[PDB]
């Protein structure tokens, strides 16, 4: 037998795409960890921020990114990957918005990142992209906020709270054990940022964590200013 | 159709019309020539309302396209919304009959560009645009002031825009005003009641 | 070069992408078909990865037009893209001809394209197999398209998890003359022998093409009155 | 295994070696050239009395000038010969004038390293001795399956082609005659084949400066080089 | 071993061993010498004698009237990449009238063996040019290599012996610039040990590239 | 060839100390004097300045051209810009290959430049991609209401050739209906590309 | 790099292309499917390969009717026989377009034929692992059925087998099969011979019969026909 | 990797991309090269370790223009630096031609860091063995794309050999609080210090965009800074 | 579009595809082509054929034109493949030149289709080789030309492809005569083949096509008396 199963996009004798599992662990070795969670009235995605070097310009070590004014992406995983995803979701958006007319949903974006996994774990010449994307965002039509994670196989599904990187395990645990249809946009952020803080096991400052926290009166992507992701890391302290 | 976009120090005011002419006939007399390609990126579209809104729709792809890879979404955006209008202009000169004012804000402040029919953008203070356009022509060369606000600008353009309103056939209806400052984009309807004048104006 | 198909027979004269593909099928999820003689059900466990997973964000049972509708065990992201490509061609027949994509031919493009993703090259088989249940002028029919593009219909079935186990119980339990309810209890009995603890209505999906003709998937209100039924 | 396109750790082309290698299995074709023009003589390896000579060739009239002997796989020289006669009346047409030898066997050459993978799949199991009359000079090259063409006084490829060079390099003069250069030519083969050189079994063909042409040796023309040889 | 199957995979030590091969085939070519002074450059290569009755085949080419390519490796590879050389000639002189840089030359052929070795399929080329130009730039001398680089030499030395003569043009190094033609062709042919195999190719600022061999350089061989 | 937004007439021509470039600063909408302030001219190089005669949306398009392949080449020699000779040339090549494809550049483009070797380059490309250097071109009503102001002065004085190109621009003022505006003068010299101030070169109205 | 490629198209040392031969290997494997020719039509009679009392036999798995005059059974993989039969039903619809006569039968089978060779010596893909019992009337051969397999090769046979137990097939055939066969009789062939390698409802039949005024006509056997067929044996 | 080290576009059962990490050993294998956003401009250093005596010493440049505003140092596979360098420059053409404006460094690096990642994430082609470290005064921008296509913009960026020596001396210094002149000195010291001695001859080609070239790419003047050491 | 380079030469300088197709080829049938100065014969053996085989309308034997025999030994799908070529060349021959292609031409264009599965990437080569026979013209001499899996094609007085081709060759060898007429033509034939047939009426079929003719299967009750006169 070959041992095309083991480095393509081939079905192994169990079954099982060995390049999609190895792309998870590629996806892990971002060594950060995602926890965003989505209420009623508010979506907040809290990705811890490492950067290895003082000579790196911090703003450019991002996990958010704006895919639309209100779509954005936390995505976890190779960095090269996250950069392709990134303008990848864009460019899905942008040629849905000129296709559709309007901006994408997350939900649909979300499908379009799946397919591209699909044809990587499928086209046998193509990788799977090692990107784990948390899409959320206000959808309009709906006026409810969406939270979509799409794993590297293209496993793609709405989430009430979801998580990535590293501690994926420990903060769906976290989460699905903690969650709750938090009544204010900072209750949500406080249990996003708490939920990181606990699985990744360290106190975070500002500089530590990137967060995106959607509501209804901002509910165009955007990182959180450093100020506001300390009032929640304060709030988190407070209890 | 009528299109003033002024540049003034506090922001951009893009008047138009609202008359889309088929021959003698108003197909669309509240016609929105003044396309959003951004919160703060209009497009004033003259000529073929298929060609304007093609062109007005592919510089909304065009600039998603120009943040695909960056994320200062708010740099050079009016100036290549110009750049990528004048080279649809001249790309598809002999299938698009539209020249577009694109006017708005951006990191570099206010800015009107006016891509004309033959696909020339140019950065101006003061573009026009349209068969109602010139009808306005000395008007708006005796009554623009480089140093007009936005309110001194939106008030002259809808003033000019109901010139050539009441001149033009092809211009009519209400004055579509937007003004965009650094906050964002006001739109505001001038309907013919509201006009500083009307066609009493013609002799008289 | 990529156009070279990685799935190629071996020398028992057996294509090993196929069986992988199966393989990956029958790690892939618990799904129950049960052919009624009023109608036809396509019955799925559901569990989802966590319970912050929205179940109506991804639905395995799945409508591909009004008169079909498809189930899968399997991968479920190239399910999702032979489920675009079905109701692709369901809108394209349509276009076409007027009506919807009768079940055999939606059931016969779904084996089409797995059987193509079997041959060319660059590609692995779909490993996904479909239960498709929809009606015909001789009654409801529930079919099954394998990796390979080998389409067949069957009176009840199962596919994913445990499916060896769950095509006894059918064999043992199902009856040609059920009705559309006794179809929908059949596979939810089904799927509680192929799913170990509490079978909920949170936890399946069901999909029945009913007397109407038309597919339409039961809410999990509905789910959960067949299993206090 | 690994591509055509490999290079060996040495830096030789491996399928370019192998395709030499094939050449080397070819049937003997011996080029002298002399003041006078210069001769093909190649061996034809009738393997049966039922195969007709006449169509076993070696030796391809490329125009009316330039012609070419092969030495390896048959078809491929064919393919080359293709080539070469296509650039040869292409030249012709483009610039009024015969094609010159050097061009047509850089031509032909061009088309040596065109194989690949991941076009030709293989270089040319065929080498080229490509004689000609150019602006009344006789020209010969020899062209091998790496797509190396380098001109030539007196050279030998295919079976004998070592051996060949051996006796060329102590019978081979810069000023021999035409006659001197076909008694040389048919020598040559005849001491570096296996069996006997009779007007059958070999091909001889002269691209002469008097007559400026290409002409393949008639059955006459080749007994009568047969009876001169003196063993 | 594993690793040199293509020009596309690199080694655990970060070589691409396919294009270290086609490396080979080239340090395997005839000698080839380039020098260069402040007004005149010079290719000087022992052209490669396959029989005894063989004519030496060319390796010092004609490219552009104020360019020539010394190539050594593989002469059919050479002979592509000179087509390929003579289509940026002919491209350059379209667009702008004007003959194209050395520089841009050696610029295009490493890009093209670059090409060759990013893409599977495709082999680097096993020829390396020494490539000469005397320009607006000035004469200018680039030794181009088969992984898709080149380097802008004073002076260099490829093929087999190369290491004497590189040390014999270390030697004389600091000569070069001020060197008259006259002595730049006899430096060439001195740091160039084989007569008539040696052809060689010289440029200058206002000469054009002219190919002198045996005879036409017997005036410098001394 | 449809001019819609024309560039009006232009008139270089070669002085002691460089060309020295003459158009109005506006651009005509047909008839219409539409914009005001539009150089005619663009600078694409320290010592090259590109002006042009006709569709002022085709001269921004070629313009666009130019300084795309002078920043290829300036990335190529390390930010050396072309000769005044190449960049004509190019444009040449590409009004002309525009016309081959049917689809024109509807302007007379000007390269008026000193070349590396200190020799004034002034050419110019037709919309049909026909060119010619000399030492003055005259583009659109610069060329026929020219008379021998410039030929007769050409290569002479900076202030003999501007007095010419001023003659030639009153009769293109008096005689152009397209002609709008002060006539900016651009001296093309070796120490760079001035932009004299414009002027306003008024015709003789006593006639009336 | 082709590190995986199988070279599906290349030639084994035997002068073998692998592939086909594991294709022809395949079929072996599969259900029987016999063809016999009688006086006018064939008999196509195929073992299903999806069978059991939970399986529905709704449609003929093996079974597919190319054309008005030509049927075809498979042997192997059904999935790329289905793709081949469609490739066929095209292919016989473009020659009734182009000529406005029905293809000749011997040319359906050339055309699926090329088909299958293309893929044994062109592009790297692994060959149609089905072998077609083509049955089909033309005005020049009369009635013919063509045994053809995964390289391509096809030939013309009064009677033979496919798939699995296809050499005692044929023994059986040639103890018993006679020329000038009734429709009867050639379907009592096909079944006791079926029978004989071997269910009414596993096995599926195909029925060609060319008659002088309505032409030929393709009938594959139901459920219950095939059951009647059956049970008369 | 057992296997999994051929193919570029293969995981490892870890999730490493070897064939990316050995285009990283590539980068690493080459003389240093490292940019410093200084407050008056940006200045790309690049060590040139002279392999023979007889390069020119005008010449084989590590730093490319890719703009009139964006240079271009490279680290790595000189070939595939080479091969990058083109490509962003035709990658700032496009963008150029398309939106009639000049790229940013940000968004060059996002473009040409697409390619690197097509290198490894799409069969047949081979990761790049180079680093690409752009630099443009106009942007302010600093931003290394690493083989794998990871690009980050940094205050200062090093690669190559003995970079994490280079990285902790440039992260002695506070460039943004010192000039492109006064860094040069710094910037030569430090690749001096990390230089080795089995080089006796080479050169620190020095590129600067700063107030003083107007952001244009410009090699350092010899009179400011002599590259050439012996 | 897959492009491997499937023929490649090994390092003793064989292209190891094409003996894997010469191989191919000795495993089909049998044919011998044989020409008298009138006539042209081709005897294919018949595969071993079941009573429950049709035996008409399926012998290797095939006109590629109205002057053109075929037929061919090997992969029959190959050689069907190769014979629809031909034809197609034969029409287009006489499409771009009124005159009938040449059996030389035709020989060619098959040699050449299957030289260039022998050097196109992904293509394997045809495992067939073709005994193209035919008139040029109506005073053109008979021309058989043996056409193999490497491209190269040779025209041969009589010839034998497919397996037993040494002894059919053989027999041809030790029976071949200079001026054969056109039954002596079908008898060298006829018996060349039953030298290796089982049976002489059943297993053998010929086919003759004779000047200013068309391709003509011979009567079973003809080919058996030539059969019975033979023995």
């Amino acid at each position: 037998s070959s041992g095309a199963d083991r480095y393509l996009t081939v079905f192994s004798a169990e079954g099982r795409l060995w390049q999609v599992e190895y792309s998870f662990k590629a996806v892990k070795q971002a060594e950060v960890t995602a926890v965003a969670v989505k209420s009623k009235n508010a979506v907040c995605v809290a990705v811890q921020k490492k950067v290895s070097d003082k000579l790196i310009d911090p703003s450019t070590v991002t996990h958010m990114y704006r895919i639309t004014d209100n779509v954005g992406a936390c995505l976890v995983g190779l960095p090269s990957d996250v950069n392709f995803i990134v303008m990848l979701l864009r460019s899905f958006a942008n040629n849905f918005e000129y296709k559709q007319g309007f901006s994408i949903p997350v939900s649909i974006l979300a499908q379009m990142l799946s397919e591209r996994h699909q044809l990587e774990s499928q086209l046998v010449y193509v990788r799977p992209s090692a990107v784990s994307a948390i899409l959320f965002g206000l959808d309009g039509p709906s006026d409810s906020f969406a939270l979509y994670k799409i794993e590297p196989s293209g496993y793609s599904n709405g989430f009430r709270a979801v998580a990535c990187g590293v501690k994926e395990i420990e903060a769906m645990s976290a989460l699905e054990k903690k969650m709750e249809d938090f009544e204010t946009p900072e209750a949500t952020a406080e249990f996003t940022l708490s939920t990181l803080q606990t699985v990744c096991g360290v106190d975070f400052e500002a500089q530590d964590v990137e967060v995106s926290l959607l509501t209804r009166d901002n509910s165009k992507f955007s990182k959180l200013p450093n100020d506001k992701v300390n009032e929640i890391l304060h709030a988190v302290a407070e209890k | 159709t009528t299109l003033l976009a002024i540049q003034c120090t506090d922001g951009v005011v893009m008047a138009s019309d609202s008359r889309t002419s088929s021959g003698s006939f108003i197909p669309n007399r509240a016609t929105n020539k003044i396309t959003e390609i951004q919160p703060k990126i209009f497009a004033a579209r003259c000529g073929n309302a298929a060609d304007t809104q093609f062109l007005a729709r592919a510089v909304k792809n065009y600039l998603n396209a120009l943040n695909i890879t960056r994320e200062n979404t708010d740099d050079s955006t009016i100036l290549v919304a110009s750049n990528v209008i004048r080279s649809l202009i001249v790309r598809y000169r002999q299938y698009l009959s539209a020249g577009v004012i694109v006017g708005g804000w951006d990191s570099a402040g206010p800015q009107v560009y006016s891509i004309e029919v033959s696909g020339m953008a140019i950065k101006k203070k003061i573009a026009s645009n349209g068969s109602g356009s010139t009808y306005i022509q000395a008007y708006i060369d005796q009554n623009y002031r480089e140093d007009m606000t936005m309110e001194e600008a939106t008030k002259f353009a809808i003033a000019a825009v109901t010139g050539a309103i009441i001149r033009d056939g092809s211009s009519g209806g209400v004055v579509n005003i937007v003004q965009i400052n650094a906050d964002g984009a006001k739109r505001m309807t001038v309907r013919p009641a509201q006009q500083p004048f009307n066609y009493d104006i013609v002799k008289g | 070069d990529s156009d070279f198909s990685l799935t190629t027979f071996s020398s028992g004269g057996k294509l090993n992408q196929i069986e992988s593909a199966l393989k990956a099928v029958s790690l892939g999820g618990q799904c129950v078909g049960v052919k009624a003689k009023n109608g036809a059900v396509i019955a799925c466990e559901s569990k989802p990865s966590s319970p912050l997973v929205e179940k109506v964000t991804n639905l395995k049972v799945q409508k591909i037009n009004d008169n079909v509708g498809i189930v899968y065990s399997g991968v479920n992201t190239d399910f999702h893209v032979i489920l675009k490509s079905l109701r692709k061609a369901s809108i394209k027949y349509s276009l076409r001809l007027g009506v919807e994509m009768p079940t055999r031919e939606v059931v016969k493009h779904a084996a089409h394209k797995m059987q193509y993703y079997t041959q060319i090259g660059g590609v692995r088989p779909f490993g996904v197999s479909l239960l498709i249940i929809g009606w015909e002028e001789l009654g409801p029919t529930l079919w099954q398209v394998d990796p390979s593009g080998t389409f067949w219909a069957w009176k009840a079935t199962a596919l994913g998890k445990r499916s060896d186990g769950s095509r006894t119980f059918l064999e043992r339990r199902y009856s040609e003359d059920q009705s559309v309810d006794d179809a929908i209890h059949t596979a939810i009995s089904t799927l509680k022998e192929g799913f170990d603890g509490q079978l909920t209505a949170e936890l399946i999906e069901i999909g029945v093409v009913d007397e109407t003709r038309k597919f339409r998937t039961l809410s999990t209100a509905e789910i959960r009155d067949f299993l206090t039924e | 295994d690994r591509n055509v396109n490999t290079f060996s750790p040495d830096g030789r082309l491996l399928q370019v070696e192998y395709a030499i290698e094939a050449v080397k299995l070819g049937s003997s074709a011996v080029a002298i050239l002399c003041p006078e023009g210069v001769i093909f003589a190649v061996e034809k390896r009738l393997s049966s009395q039922l195969l007709i000579a006449s169509s076993v060739e070696k030796v391809y009239a490329i125009d009316d000038h330039v012609g070419v002997v092969m030495a390896g796989l048959a078809a491929d020289g064919r393919t080359m010969v293709e080539h070469m006669r296509v650039e040869a009346q292409n030249h012709r047409f483009s610039f009024d004038e015969p094609i010159g030898i050097k061009a047509v066997t850089q031509s032909v050459c061009d088309l040596a390293l065109a194989f690949g993978e991941g076009q030709m799949s293989r270089p040319f199991g065929t080498a080229l001795l490509v004689a000609g009359i150019e602006n009344g000079k006789c020209h010969l090259f020899h062209t091998d399956p790496s797509g190396t063409y380098t001109e030539c006084r007196a050279r030998a490829i295919g079976g004998g082609s070592e051996g060949a060079e051996a006796l060329l390099r102590d019978l081979y003069k810069d000023g021999m005659t035409l006659h001197e250069a076909e008694d040389l030519a048919l020598s040559t083969l005849r001491q570096v084949i296996q069996e006997k050189l009779n007007e059958n079994n070999v091909e001889v063909a002269c691209a002469r400066v008097s007559t400026g042409k290409f002409e393949i040796y008639t059955s006459e023309q080749r007994q009568e080089i047969v009876a001169r040889l003196p063993p | 071993s594993k690793y040199d199957e293509n020009a596309t995979t690199f080694s655990p030590e970060g070589r691409i061993l396919q294009v270290e091969n086609a490396m080979k085939a080239v340090q395997q070519g005839m000698p080839t010498v380039g020098l260069k002074s402040k007004t005149h450059a010079v290719i000087a290569g022992v052209m490669h004698s396959p029989s005894e009755f063989s004519s030496h085949q060319p390796k010092i080419f004609k490219i552009d009237q104020h360019i020539g390519v010394a190539i050594s490796g593989l002469t059919a590879d050479g002979r592509g990449l000179c087509k390929f050389l003579r289509n940026e000639c002919l491209h350059h002189t379209f667009c702008f009238g004007t003959e194209i840089r050395v520089a841009d030359l050696a610029d295009t052929v490493a890009l093209q063996s670059q090409k060759k070795t990013s893409k599977v399929g495709k082999r680097p080329y096993g020829v390396g040019l020494l490539m000469i130009g005397a320009g607006v730039d000035g004469p200018r001398l680039f030794e181009t290599c088969p992984s898709g680089q080149h380097w802008e030499y004073n002076a260099q030395a490829i093929g087999r012996r190369a290491q004497a003569a590189k040390t014999y043009l270390e030697t004389n190094l600091n000569e070069f610039p001020d060197c008259t033609r006259d002595q730049l062709i006899r430096h060439a042919l001195r740091a160039l040990n084989d007569l008539e195999a040696i052809a060689l190719g010289v440029v200058g600022i206002d000469e054009p590239f002219t190919i002198l061999e045996g005879p036409e350089l017997q005036k410098y061989i001394d | 060839m449809q001019v819609i937004t024309a560039s009006g007439a232009i008139v270089a021509a070669k002085y002691d100390g460089g060309i020295l470039l003459a158009s109005d600063l506006s651009i005509t909408y047909g008839s219409m004097f539409r914009h005001n302030n539009v150089s005619h001219f663009v600078e694409v190089a320290p010592n090259i300045i590109i002006g042009a005669s006709g569709e002022f949306a085709d001269f921004q398009t070629l313009i666009e051209v130019i300084k795309s392949v002078i920043l290829q080449q300036q990335c190529k020699h390390n930010g050396e810009y072309l000769t005044a000779s190449e960049v004509h040339n190019y444009i040449k090549r590409y009004m002309y290959q525009c016309r081959s494809n049917m689809k024109p550049l509807s302007c007379k483009v000007i390269v008026a430049g000193i070349n590396p070797d200190g020799s004034k380059f002034l050419a110019c490309t037709d919309p049909y991609g026909a060119s010619w250097e000399s030492d003055h071109i005259g583009t659109g009503f610069g060329k026929y209401l020219q008379g021998l102001q410039i030929a007769d002065v050409v290569n002479g004085s900076f202030d003999d050739v501007k007095k010419g190109i001023t003659e030639v621009f009153r009769a293109v003022n008096a005689r152009n209906t397209t002609a709008n505006g002060k006539i900016e003068f651009i001296t093309v010299t070796p120490q760079g590309i001035n932009h004299l101030a414009p002027e306003q070169i008024d015709p003789n109205w006593e006639v009336v | 790099t082709y590190r995986y490629d199988a070279g599906t198209t290349t030639f084994s040392s035997d002068g073998r292309i692998l592939q086909v031969e594991y294709a022809i290997q395949s079929i072996n494997q599969a259900g029987t499917a016999i063809g016999v020719q009688f006086t006018n039509g064939v008999v196509l009679a195929a073992e299903k390969k999806n069978t059991g009392r939970l399986v529905d036999y709704l449609f003929p798995e093996k079974m597919a009717k190319i054309d008005g005059h030509i049927v075809t059974a498979v042997a192997g993989l059904t999935a790329d026989a289905n793709t081949l039969v469609d490739l066929m039903r095209t292919s016989a619809q473009k020659y009734l377009k182009t000529y406005d006569e029905q293809m000749p039968v011997e040319q359906l089978v050339r055309m699926v034929c090329d088909e299958k060779h293309s893929y044994t010596q062109y592009g790297g893909l692994r060959p149609y692992g089905v072998s077609f019992l083509i049955a089909g009337y033309d005005r020049h051969k009369g009635c013919q059925l063509y045994l053809t397999d995964p390289s391509g090769n096809f030939g013309g046979w009064k009677a033979t087998a496919i798939g699995e137990n296809n050499q005692t097939a044929q023994s059986i055939l040639k103890s018993q099969y006679k020329d000038n066969m009734t429709a009867t009789e050639a379907m009592d062939l096909t079944v006791k011979v079926l029978c004989k390698t071997l269910s009414a409802d596993k096995l599926e039949f195909a029925v060609l019969q060319f008659r002088e005024e309505y032409g030929p006509k393709v009938r594959i056997l139901t459920t219950s026909e095939v059951d009647t067929l059956m049970k008369r044996y | 990797g057992s296997g999994y080290d051929f193919n570029p576009i293969t995981f490892s059962p870890d999730g490493r991309q070897f064939q990316v990490e050995y285009a990283t050993k590539a980068v690493e294998k080459d003389s240093l090269a490292l940019g410093v956003k200084c407050k008056d401009g940006i200045l790309l250093a690049a060590e040139k370790n002279l392999t023979s005596t007889l390069l020119t010493p005008g010449g084989n440049p590590r730093i490319f223009w890719i703009n009139d505003s964006i240079a271009c140092a490279t680290i790595g596979h000189r070939p595939d630096c080479y091969s990058i360098v083109e490509q962003s420059r035709n990658r700032a053409e496009t963008f150029t031609s398309n939106f009639g404006i000049k790229i940013t460094v940000p968004q060059l690096a996002s473009e040409v860091s697409q390619q690197f990642h097509l290198a490894h994430y799409y069969q047949a082609y081979r990761p790049f063995g180079c680093t690409v470290i752009f630099a443009s005064y106009k942007d302010d921008a600093l931003y290394a794309i690493e083989p794998s296509g990871a690009f980050y913009g940094y205050f200062a960026s090093c690669f190559g050999k003995n970079s994490n020596l280079a990285r902790a001396e440039l992260q002695k210094t506070e460039w943004k609080n010192i000039t492109v002149r006064e860094a040069v000195p710094e910037v030569a010291r430090i690749i001096k210090s990390l230089h080795e001695s089995q080089f006796k001859k080479w050169e620190i080609e020095m590129f600067w965009l700063c107030e003083e070239t107007n952001g244009r790419p410009q090699k350092v003047p010899e009179d400011v800074f002599q590259s050439r050491f012996v | 579009d897959y492009t491997r380079s499937i023929t490649r030469f090994s390092p003793d300088g064989r292209l190891f595809q094409i003996d894997h197709a010469h191989a191919a080829v000795q495993r089909g049938t049998t044919v011998v082509a044989t020409r008298s100065k009138d006539m042209i014969v081709i005897a294919v053996e018949k595969t071993a054929v079941a009573k429950l085989q049709d035996p008409h309308t399926f012998s290797k034997i095939c006109s590629l034109d109205k002057h053109v025999m075929c037929a061919f030994a090997g992969l029959h799908a190959d050689a069907r493949r190769l014979i629809q070529s031909g034809q197609r060349q034969c029409q287009s021959h006489r499409l771009t030149y009124e005159d009938p292609i040449s059996i030389e031409n035709i020989a060619r264009y098959i040699a050449t289709l299957q030289l260039k599965n022998t050097q196109s990437g992904g293509a394997r080569p045809y495992g067939v080789s073709t005994l193209i026979c035919g008139f040029d013209d109506m005073t053109s001499q008979p021309h058989i030309y043996e056409t193999l899996p490497s491209g190269t094609y040779a025209e041969w007085k009589a010839r034998t492809i497919g397996r037993h081709d040494q002894t059919v060759m053989e027999y041809l060898e030790k029976h071949y005569k200079d001026d054969m007429t056109d039954e002596e033509a079908q008898k060298l034939a006829i018996g060349a083949l039953l030298e290796v047939v089982e049976n002489g009426s059943k297993n053998l079929e010929v086919a003759y096509m004779k000047r200013g003719g068309t391709m003509e299967i011979m009567a079973e009750e003809v080919l058996d008396a030539l059969i019975e006169s033979t023995k």
